[PDB]
């Protein structure tokens, strides 16, 4: 018909629509910003600039979604495949909640409760090929609060020397041994620092190395 | 009797 | 409000050229396939060109093809109408409508206030057999028309039009495919018909529903008018 | 005797060549992630591989009774369908191995350019130049059969021309062998590069042992590719050094030579779609 | 004291309603259906295939002519799809990409959508100018929306992830009713065929019938052993059918009080994510999560189909009013229109 | 005494929860089953419909 023959390309105008927004978003990187509350989770949004917060820091000529999911008070189990197409995910844990205990009933000393949601995030079914890259936030403000406490508060089968360059490497291999998926999936991790080039950097670094896997795995070279 | 050319084995 | 104001031309010596230019405001020009449809004076409407949405898709009527041109800019939302080669045929009244064609969408329904152009010096027949009705208020009226071919499609629908030029005014939308009434248009009106015979019934006449009252079709191009018949008051 | 070892294998080449082959055509066609750019390019080449595997035994029935049964215009299109399908299907083998190297090489600034609308324009592209190669091949098709009787499909020449090997058939390495190797073993030396390059200084992983594991799946593309294309073209190079007279080790190993050329669009198959998983959980899940 | 004996009434009120829940099940819903024939194999194949979504399927709605359906996607886009014709009326982007609820108005007029931002936003189809433009967006839920469904084109009731239901009031743009019953997020809503009552089932495996004009809770039926993912009501108006990540469908009755029939199966271990009957209450169409919609005599309890066209997760599946055709969106990008053949 | 209102209105909706006073199951269970054969053969995918009146013809 006349009038169905136009309802037609106007038709395959929308599809043309489509198809071009759908390619210039298949370009842009998305990140899941997961954590444990207070743990960092501002100031790497202050690096990059009530429900999904997203925010969107293009770099070097790569879009950024980071979409921060702290305010969904819910059952994570319900809405978390929503992220199941995600190129890395961005876990902020703090290094100062080594000694200070969960307030709610006395519970864990808030880096196992962290690390209750590490082991949950990592060995998700979801995630099951979705790279991690885990930041250590709170550097500076610990190291000052190791040289009075030690390693053992949290962690009691620590090897001992109660300073920095040991815990900033048995803590960091505490968090990547929760990675019970290894050949399929990768950890990356940093230690948040004041500079604010090179905690970007390092989200631009890491994030280039899972497109290289993924495109070495959608080719047949993996 | 070009017994090497491209596909063939021509004429010998 | 949606508004088309169309300017260019008014006096032309024939053989000439002139390029018409009907302005697009108040919404979204890209979306609408846009017509002109000609009034020679005292005499009925027209069909000219037509572009479609994006601009893949042109028409011209049998009586303008090779002159005319029909062009669109939708960065500016503008119509326009390139016209070479100027009969005497062609001095008429021409209006800029705007056609949005998907499922359950209205045609057809805004037109334009109408730019002036004076020159000096097959296909379906849509006739209305009546071209004038006295007429009082309070009356139930019941204009007729004929087509020559059916215009009931296979997928369903009937397309015929219904239009109403008042006086000194631009053509309304009544009915678009027959039987649906159009946003604005009283309950009073109400379109008819089966295939080859139409009917377009008001049920009680007010001071406003008085002008020439056209049918057009729309199930092949060229899209034919017919003849108006005018309701004398 | 020496002929109908190898008539045989001139067809077994060509059933599991047209079997395998056939079987990526079957699952791009109807499986998943057909708009990618991985699938639009092992279906050009699966196509451009199965449409070669058709010119195989009207070259057995040549090997043993040494006589076309056809020849009016059946053995001149069998020397251009045949001939289309030699140089695009080591066309669209150059041009994946490009896909390879945007991808990986060159992450970010290539997302851009690798479109599925710009593939398509290649892959139109890939077999325009094909045609524009052969032309000599389409051109002369003669039969010469002077030789006290005899069918034969080879090309003829203005006269005879021994320009034609000598000339047209390195015409054939300049445009057919080497520069489809000098950028297939071009292109992956820098995948592996830039695989040793970001994993370590970068993005700093411990999993690095897989830049020697990406090599291993990678120099064995470029193995197939000698293996199968420079026993047979030293052979035709060979017309020109001191031809000599045919007997079961010269008349055979060259009619296994133009077989072993066809080994290559049998690999095809299995080194670009059964040794990738997204046919191993594609196709070989089902 | 008085800590525990209104704990022990709580516990006295639930005793007060099992028993009466059983002195009124005297037989089943299978022995009083044991004479009847069964449907036979339902046979429906793919008439169409609506491609263009680029991503997961979330939810679509049929219109109320039975040819225009929306579906939602998490690509950022509602789309209007022509059912009969295979083509798009309408594309609408969303402010938020994660959206996991739609909603066509039954006069056609307006589109509803929500999702992860809270907010269910409304679209209005039908303007003056030739786009979709958001008429209102009803902020005020505290968790992710689950559910929308239009009562008319000025109210509509929510469903939401922070253990309520609202209906609202789309001129002024805010909650006329609050639904406060459920202990866990609340994951479908089901209209009834008259729009004076409504069902949802929630997180705590309980769904709740609930009374519109006056907000309060008028019966809550238990007897599923996880998550309540699906609701349906039976064309009558007197029935509904759930279904859970226990990979089990269970048939509920509103003035039996109590559940007649479970559709399950042994090979079946995976959740159910879309329930909907058809035109007759005979057929039960669920979507599941192995890929493939079951159909379900739905009352003999038996397997009498398969609509196993998906490759991936069948997402959202609804049956027209005139129960003409079905679709089932997925998470592989497509709707499939599904139809018995003569 | 915030949990003392809790509880009071945990037991104020369980008042009409048991109030409400049902019919038995065999009268329901013979409703929506006789429902079912006064609407069969309205219903298409039940019982098909000839494909010259199917409005999804392939």
């Amino acid at each position: 018909s006349a009038e169905d023959k136009a309802a037609v390309e106007r038709s395959k105008m929308i599809d043309r629509n489509l198809r071009e927004d759908g390619e210039k978003a298949a370009r842009e990187v998305k990140l899941l910003l997961l954590g444990a509350g207070e743990s960092g989770k501002n100031t790497i949004v202050k690096q990059m600039k009530t429900g999904i917060v997203e925010t969107h820091f293009t770099f070097k000529d790569l879009h950024f979604k980071m979409f921060d999911v702290g305010a969904q008070r819910s059952e994570r189990k319900k809405w978390i495949h929503c992220f199941e197409g995600v190129t890395a995910i961005i876990f902020c844990v703090a290094l100062s909640d080594y000694d200070l205990v969960l307030a709610e009933d006395e519970e864990m000393n808030r880096m196992h409760e962290s690390m209750k949601l590490f082991d949950s995030i990592c060995n998700n079914k979801w995630f099951t090929d979705t790279s991690i890259i885990l930041f250590l936030n709170k550097k500076d403000l610990f190291e000052e609060k190791i040289k009075k406490s030690p390693l053992t508060i949290c962690y009691p089968e620590y090897a001992g020397s109660n300073t920095y360059e040991e815990a900033a490497a048995y803590i960091q291999c505490q968090f990547e041994d929760l990675n019970k998926r290894k050949d399929t999936k990768e950890i990356y991790t940093h230690f948040t620092c004041s500079t604010d080039t090179k905690n970007v950097q390092f989200v631009f670094d890491a994030v280039t190395d899972v497109i290289i896997k993924n495109n070495l795995k959608d080719c047949g070279l993996f | 009797c070009k017994n090497f050319f491209w596909k063939t084995f021509t004429s010998c | 409000d949606v508004q088309l104001v169309e300017s260019g031309g008014g006096l032309v010596q024939p053989g000439g050229s002139r390029k018409l230019s009907c302005s697009a405001s108040g919404f979204a020009f890209s979306s609408f396939g846009m017509h002109w449809v000609r009034q020679a004076p005292e005499k009925g409407l027209e069909w000219v060109a037509y572009i479609s949405s994006g601009s893949g898709t042109i028409y011209y009527a049998d009586t303008v093809k090779g002159r005319f041109t029909i062009s669109r800019d939708d960065p500016k939302n503008t119509l326009f109408l390139q016209m070479t080669s100027l009969r005497s045929e062609d001095t008429a009244m021409y209006y800029c409508v705007r056609s949005i064609y998907y499922y359950g969408s209205s045609p057809f329904d805004f037109w334009g206030q109408g730019t002036t152009l004076t020159v000096s010096s097959s296909d379906i027949v849509m006739t209305q057999a009546t071209s004038s009705v006295p007429v009082t208020p309070g009356e139930s009226v019941s204009i007729s028309c004929r087509s020559s071919k059916s215009l009931l499609h296979s997928n369903g629908n009937t397309y015929l039009y219904w239009f109403l030029q008042r006086p000194g005014q631009s053509p309304q939308l009544l009915i678009y495919r027959m039987s649906n009434l159009a946003s604005g248009v009283p309950d009073r009106f109400s379109g008819s018909g089966s295939g080859t015979a139409f009917t377009l019934t008001i049920s009680r006449l007010e001071a406003e529903d008085v002008g020439v009252y056209y049918c057009m079709q729309h199930l092949e191009y060229p899209l034919t008018f017919g003849a108006g018949t005018k309701l004398e008051l | 005797t020496s002929n109908a070892v190898l008539t045989f294998i001139y067809f077994v080449v060509c059933i599991i060549g047209l079997c395998g082959n056939t079987l990526v055509i079957y699952v791009i066609l109807r499986y998943a992630k057909m708009k990618t750019i991985t699938n639009i390019y092992i279906l050009n080449l699966a196509i451009a591989d199965e449409l070669f595997m058709l010119g195989l035994p009207f070259l057995a029935m040549q090997v043993a009774l040494v006589h076309w049964p056809f020849g009016k215009a059946i053995c001149r299109v069998v020397m251009t369908v045949d001939g289309i399908n030699q140089f695009t299907s080591i066309f669209c083998l150059t041009v994946m191995s490009i896909d390879r190297y945007l991808a990986v090489v060159h992450p970010i600034k290539s997302a851009k350019w690798r479109r599925p609308r710009t593939a398509k324009m290649i892959t139109m592209a890939v077999w325009g130049v094909s045609l524009l190669v052969i032309l000599p091949i389409m051109i002369y098709a003669g039969l010469r059969s002077n030789q006290w009787g005899r069918s034969s499909c080879t090309i003829n020449w203005p006269g005879e021309s021994g320009a034609w090997y000598t000339g047209f058939i390195i015409y054939t390495f300049i445009l057919g062998f080497l520069v489809p190797l000098t950028i297939i073993c071009l292109c992956y030396l820098f995948i592996i590069i830039k695989v040793k390059s970001s994993g370590i200084r970068v993005g700093s992983s411990k999993r690095k042992k897989s830049e020697k594991k990406v090599t291993r799946m990678v120099s064995i593309v470029v193995a197939v590719f000698i293996f199968c294309w420079l026993p047979f073209y030293i052979f035709n190079v060979s017309s020109v050094s001191m031809a000599i007279s045919p007997t079961p080790a010269l008349k055979g190993m060259f009619d296994f030579v133009v077989v072993l050329t066809y080994a290559n669009s049998c690999a095809n198959p299995i080194l670009y779609a059964f040794l990738s998983d997204n046919f191993k959980k594609s196709f070989q899940n089902v | 004291s008085e800590l525990d004996q209104l704990r022990q009434e709580a516990e006295q009120l639930k005793n007060q309603i099992r028993d009466a829940r059983k002195a009124c099940a005297d037989a089943t819903l299978s022995q009083i259906t044991n004479n009847i024939d069964p449907v036979g194999r339902i046979q429906m194949r793919t008439r169409r295939t609506l491609r263009g979504h680029l991503a997961k399927i979330y939810a679509m709605h049929w219109g109320t002519d039975s040819r225009l359906l929306v579906s939602a996607s998490q690509d950022g886009k509602l789309i209007i799809w022509d059912s009969y014709t295979t083509n798009k009326v309408h594309a609408i982007p969303l402010r938020s990409s994660w959206v996991m609820t739609c909603a066509y108005a039954p006069s056609g007029n307006y589109v509803a959508c929500g999702g992860l931002d809270n907010i269910c936003s409304i679209y209005n189809l039908k303007t003056r100018e030739g786009n979709v433009r958001v008429s209102r967006e009803l902020a005020g839920h505290t968790g992710y929306l689950s559910c929308c469904r239009f009562l008319d084109d000025n109210q509509i009731v929510t469903s939401s992830g922070d253990t309520t239901c609202a209906l609202w009031d789309i001129e002024t743009g805010q909650q006329t009713t609050t639904f406060t019953g459920h202990t866990g997020d609340v994951m479908s809503l089901s209209l009834a065929p008259d729009t004076r009552l409504f069902v949802s089932g929630a997180c705590d495996a309980s769904a709740k019938l609930w009374d519109v004009r006056e907000g309060m809770c008028r019966q809550t039926f238990t007897g599923h052993e996880s998550d309540i993912n699906a609701i349906c009501f039976f064309p009558n108006g007197n029935a509904f059918a759930t279904g859970s990540d226990d990979a089990t469908c269970r048939l509920f009755d509103l003035r039996a009080d109590q559940e007649l029939m479970t559709y399950s199966h042994d090979n079946i271990i995976c959740g159910i994510t879309s329930v909907s009957f058809s035109k007759s209450g005979r057929l039960l169409l669920a979507g599941y999560d192995d890929f493939n919609c079951n159909v379900w005599d739905a009352l003999k309890a038996d397997r009498a189909g398969v609509l196993a066209g998906h490759d991936n997760r069948v997402s959202c599946l609804g049956v027209t009013d005139d129960g003409m055709a079905v679709a089932t969106g997925s998470w592989d990008s497509f709707l499939k229109i599904w139809n018995g053949s003569s | 005494t915030a949990s003392i209102a809790q509880a009071r209105k945990l037991v104020e909706q369980l008042k009409m929860e048991a109030n409400i006073d049902r019919i038995k199951v065999s009268k329901a269970a013979a409703d929506l089953m006789a429902y079912c054969e006064a609407h069969a053969k309205e219903d298409p995918l039940l019982t098909p419909v000839p494909a010259s009146e199917n409005p999804f013809r392939e």
